[PDB]
């Protein structure tokens, strides 16, 4: 390490990454939906040797006081000790909340899971969706990772028929599921920023080089639903602008693999 | 009504049948050592770490290293979404898989270090700390660890009155008697055994071996998800 | 210390142990009921020097949603700081974790509370029954201490009658008390492997040295409830059944004294 | 109504009264020094350790030893169980029971040490901060700490407009002013002085005064519980 | 420091104190009050240049079921890092919790606050008040500072207008505002035994080289509400007496402060 | 209904309007370094320690100082009174922060220190974060420490489908998109940015280049709080 840092930087400057990669290539990707099967709906992601789990389980219960007229969606990430020599028991550290936090305004902001289609008796009885994330393994760029597997994990969710049997005022949860309503599909496209350089999706060793990070979540209508630059080191104007932009083509490339899993899924 | 009958079972095995256990080595990059565990319905990951520079320093032992497991279930794991963290049960089960896991290895090899092992349920129909202590085993393997054994682990059960191996959840929450073990086949030696329920003295012994003839089943599949390993690295 | 495992191996080659027990002797206890007399119930037990009081304080609360038959039973056992220089300040750790969790199942797996006979109102109000273990200090075999303790104090519960009024909905807690509902009186019986001798009772000299630990716990109707290998090393087969015979031995030994000390405190 | 009257009080005694008091030393193996105390229905252990090498071995004071009392009430101890753990009132009754402590011991007699104390409440009926105090001191003895003085310690209060000595749970509850006062008797040196409730200067003093003929009181059974174990040891 | 607990001590026998004040003098007190402008309430004390902000907010809730026929009033001690080198992110320490339930005794037990006053539905609907204390800048005397300004922010507090429609059962929070019932003003004084000298206020280089701290705190009615010896040390009977008496005038003072502060902050 | 007309905002003002900016430098004895801003209806103060001595000695760089941020809340701050304590949204926060700051920052200078930030924000109504690292730079600048550049910080956002800059409560609470920026101004460095709403590429570029317009203002008012300091020092 460090060693290192000086090693990807020369690479860089040869138009090079350390795996051969161009500046605007993902490492491969694997998303693979449904595989936690008692979960109401779920999602694999691997960006190259970087793993997340994320997991739907969905509950009914009130809805906030504020908002009787939408459903719930809570997002959590857990940085598994095993994921990361890094990563240490306990409550969420700053790394896992700005996680879950960018991952659900992601989705959030997008209108992404319509909260106001999980409704059942408005004040009173919404879905709670529950985003879990399990990172397993992290290889670098777990942002994207997880944004895509939440997605994704969203989009595969089978969640029970719910009705309001308006002559009892009972609420029946039946044997038939349905989707989620799952609108949109933000994924995060996630650069570090390495000397002057912006290169997509950061592995584990080039997150360790590299200035800072800059997040860029889109969906398919051409709407940003978050942006994050975490980590430290600035940016200029019109590298954000570079970042939306190919963020925005990143993005439409996974939409398509998340599309893919989700529906290799059902078959 | 009716966990057994007649005589199979609710997923149709017969009493002394065991769950379809798939199981592999080495699935992260970060561990030392890692191993899935496909165990019915259970999905459990286990990792492990290094032996590595124990902090904070006045944990270590001067002569041996020191094992440390946590074993945690994932909130999407269980029926009943489990809120993510420690809670009794699982610190109870870390405690119990490290017991299991210690024997096994030869500690002595690596003073002043610890020995990290994880589990992590990932989805859970029962059987999760013996399908957890055999994933363990394997990723502890696969760390390089010397081991003295294996250590495999099965558990047994009561449900109608009947000592059944290998419980799924529906068994183990409405049968009369949980039996985990875990032993070092090898020697035969026991390094997990719990009971949980009521069983009479010849009930628990007749679990206790059964859930043996299941670990030591559960064993060949670890040294045969070692072969398998110890021949992709049989490359080129 | 270690110095000592050595002293503790040769003794045990000639049938002693540091404290001239035989391997099937517990050290002389010490059990007393009903001394924390504001609880519904108490006991200090003293295994030996090892002294534990577990206090059984009830309440009227509401069972859980899946259970609306049962009444409560909850079992913590505090390591107090005071009781041992390895106890720290804190949440259980897990010893006290897993003395807890046998404990209770020994007890709850008996039906040795019959939780069905402490509903007052179905679904709705519970008797809740807490097993609060204060260990006061440390000299070994701790579960054994504490399970004793536990069904002893609960013997010696009184907790006030309670009747649903039929007539306005109330429930009224009356200043006439009654026994809890406990119905066996199961026992943890505990060893210490040391090489290859299971020795019953370990003292903390003992499991300083000792290999690894085995609890059978058992009621007068000859069944287990529980059983926890704790602590490292291995059993043979045939040493966990001679453990649960002898167990079943000394159960019916120790039973007595509980027994004695519960008449007692009616005296 | 009516915790005075008449004249007595509720339990029967006067208001100058103190409840039945039973101290013993040296009760607990593990301790280095321990005493136990029944003071009305209240039932209190104290406990010390060491003076002991301190951890971290950056809290350590290099010209003295530090003294950390920690005070807890069983679960048991109260009307209402108490739920396990630290609230607000046993840590302020902590760091009050410590600068109580802390100037009867000579803690430049053992620098880089820390002594703990440990009191532990196993029933309560008011006045266990102050009967605390007064098994900690005989603790501390027992652990042979040197010691400028026992601390001793007692409450007075004021129920229905009279000023009274040593408050049980009523009238503490029910009562119009709480002022336990731990002293040093020998110099007369007042190491805990606290007034819960609501007293004209004239009732304070009164009250500080009355509590101080209590715990001069104490003192003289905590002298009798060192006589008494300072004749046990006279063996053989 | 500790080289300045003899420079201390040798001015103390002078008659001196290190910023030439006299032992009985407190610093150079601010008092303002309504500075946190959606607060209820609000007071910032500097006593010297110990700063604290306390803050008022309120709310409706339901009262303690032991006392449905008072309001709620809880207080806080927040010692925030940025205070003091000493104060440490977390949980209150001792120091916090001392000085948060010393001032609430002081304002409770005067009945300051009259709960009793701050009902609006008996057993079911109260008005909640919230006294938190962000202590800014710690130089000394802290309990002192706390206690002025958190009497000094419910005296400034104007809580919104509650009434109970009688007639659908509705709790209306109403735009007009009110008063909290603020009957007494309570200030603690605080001494430090330095030697056998009491020195008023002590400033954080006086509480360095302290022996003791007693707190005195006393109402307009001549009534004292708490005292608080705090830290080591041991006072003198006689010297609680001076104590008791001195805070009794030092009190009358401050009074004046505070109600000064109040009144200009309706100007 | 309606944040913007007409063309006036809910308080008066245009849609590139500030509100009223006030900023302190060295506002506390304790801190190495401290400024307050009145930001529209925030109070914020900051303060910085110092670089100092890190504990615990692990989290030492040996080449350079951390930067540690902490960014709260008061409980008081809020409409709905924020329970005392860390967030996930004070957290994230705190880190991005942290990560606003550090570029500005020669932490090489110091190695082996931390250099401590503490953001309270003791009343709010939105953009506490871009006011908070506005006055951590100038607390930062207070505290003496070196810096390549202040970093100054405001928000943009969209309210009724318009850009407008510096959102107030009910702006960002009832607007489309929040977009704090903070930049170091000399060399148009973004050290912070975040977006939460929902914009095209063309809407969040154009509140990205309104908040930097708004963080070069908030700049000039940061140098002349420490121009306003860099006179008051000049005395005698
Ligand atoms: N919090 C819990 C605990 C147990 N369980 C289920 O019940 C099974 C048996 O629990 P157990 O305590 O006997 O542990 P294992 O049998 O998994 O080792 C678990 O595998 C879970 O499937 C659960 O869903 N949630
Ligand atoms: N959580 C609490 C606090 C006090 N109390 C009772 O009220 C008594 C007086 O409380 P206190 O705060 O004046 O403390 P002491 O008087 O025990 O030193 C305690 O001894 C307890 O009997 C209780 O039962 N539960
Ligand atoms: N717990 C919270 C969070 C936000 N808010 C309000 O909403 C504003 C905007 O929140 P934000 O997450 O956009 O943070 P800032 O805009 O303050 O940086 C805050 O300044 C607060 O005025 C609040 O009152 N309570």
């Amino acid at each position: 390490a460090g060693i290192m840092r000086d090693h990807i930087i020369n690479l860089l400057k040869e138009g090079k990454r350390i795996d051969d990669r161009g500046f605007e290539d993902y490492r491969p990707i694997e998303i693979e939906v449904g595989v936690i099967e008692k979960a109401e709906g779920s999602a694999l992601v691997k960006l190259g040797s970087t793993q997340v789990l994320v997991g739907i389980k969905t509950s009914l219960g009130e809805p906030f006081p504020d908002t009787p007229n939408m459903g719930v969606m809570t997002t959590n990430v857990e940085l598994v000790p095993l994921a990361s020599p890094t990563f240490e028991p306990g409550p969420p550290d700053e790394r896992a909340i700005e996680l879950a936090r960018v991952i659900d305004r992601g989705i959030r902001e997008s209108k992404a899971l319509n909260l106001e289609k999980m409704v059942i008796v408005p004040g009173k009885i919404v879905r709670v969706v529950f985003i879990d994330v399990h990172v397993l393994d992290h290889d670098g760029n777990l942002m994207d990772a997880i944004g895509i597997a939440a997605i994704a994990a969203l989009l595969n969710a089978r969640v029970p028929k719910v009705r309001y049997n308006e002559e009892t005022g009972e609420v029946e949860t039946l044997d038939e599921t349905e989707p989620l309503p799952v609108e949109k599909i933000p994924v995060p496209v996630t650069f570090a920023k390495i000397g002057n350089i912006l290169v997509v999706d950061p592995s584990l060793d080039e997150e360790l080089v590299m200035d800072g990070k800059i997040t860029i979540t889109t969906d398919e209508t051409g709407h940003i639903s978050a942006v994050q630059k975490s980590e430290g080191g600035a940016f200029k104007l019109e590298e954000v602008m570079y970042a939306v932009e190919t963020a925005f083509k990143k993005a439409e490339e996974i939409r398509k693999l998340i599309l893919e899993a989700v529906e290799k899924a059902k078959q | 009504k009716l966990i057994d009958e007649n005589g199979r079972r609710i997923d149709g095995r017969k009493k002394y049948e065991l769950r379809p256990i798939k199981m592999e080595v080495g699935v992260l990059k970060n561990a030392n050592g890692s191993a899935y565990i496909e165990w019915g319905k259970n999905k459990i990951i286990a990792a492990v770490y290094g032996p590595r520079e124990l902090h904070p320093k006045h944990l270590q032992r001067p002569d041996r290293a020191i094992l440390r497991v946590r074993y945690n279930m994932a909130p999407f794991s269980v029926e009943e979404r489990k809120k993510p963290g420690p809670d009794r049960r699982s610190i109870e089960i870390s405690k119990v898989i490290k017991g299991a896991l210690e024997p096994a290895l030869i500690l002595e090899m690596f003073p002043r270090t610890a020995i990290d092992v994880f589990i992590e349920v990932l989805q859970a129909d029962a059987g999760t700390r013996v399908a957890g202590i055999t994933a363990a085993s394997l990723a502890l393997a696969d760390a390089g660890i010397p081991m003295r054994d294996l250590v495999a682990a099965c558990a047994a059960g009561k449900i109608e009155g009947e000592i059944v191996l290998d419980l799924n959840k529906e068994e183990d929450n409405y049968g009369e008697a949980d039996v985990p073990v875990a032993i070092m086949p090898l020697k035969n030696d026991i390094t997990l055994l719990q009971m949980d329920g009521y069983l009479t003295k010849d009930e628990f012994i007749e679990a206790v071996k059964l859930a043996i003839k299941g670990a030591k089943a559960v064993y060949q599949k670890q040294r045969e998800a070692l072969k398998e390993k110890y021949l992709k690295i049989a490359q080129e």
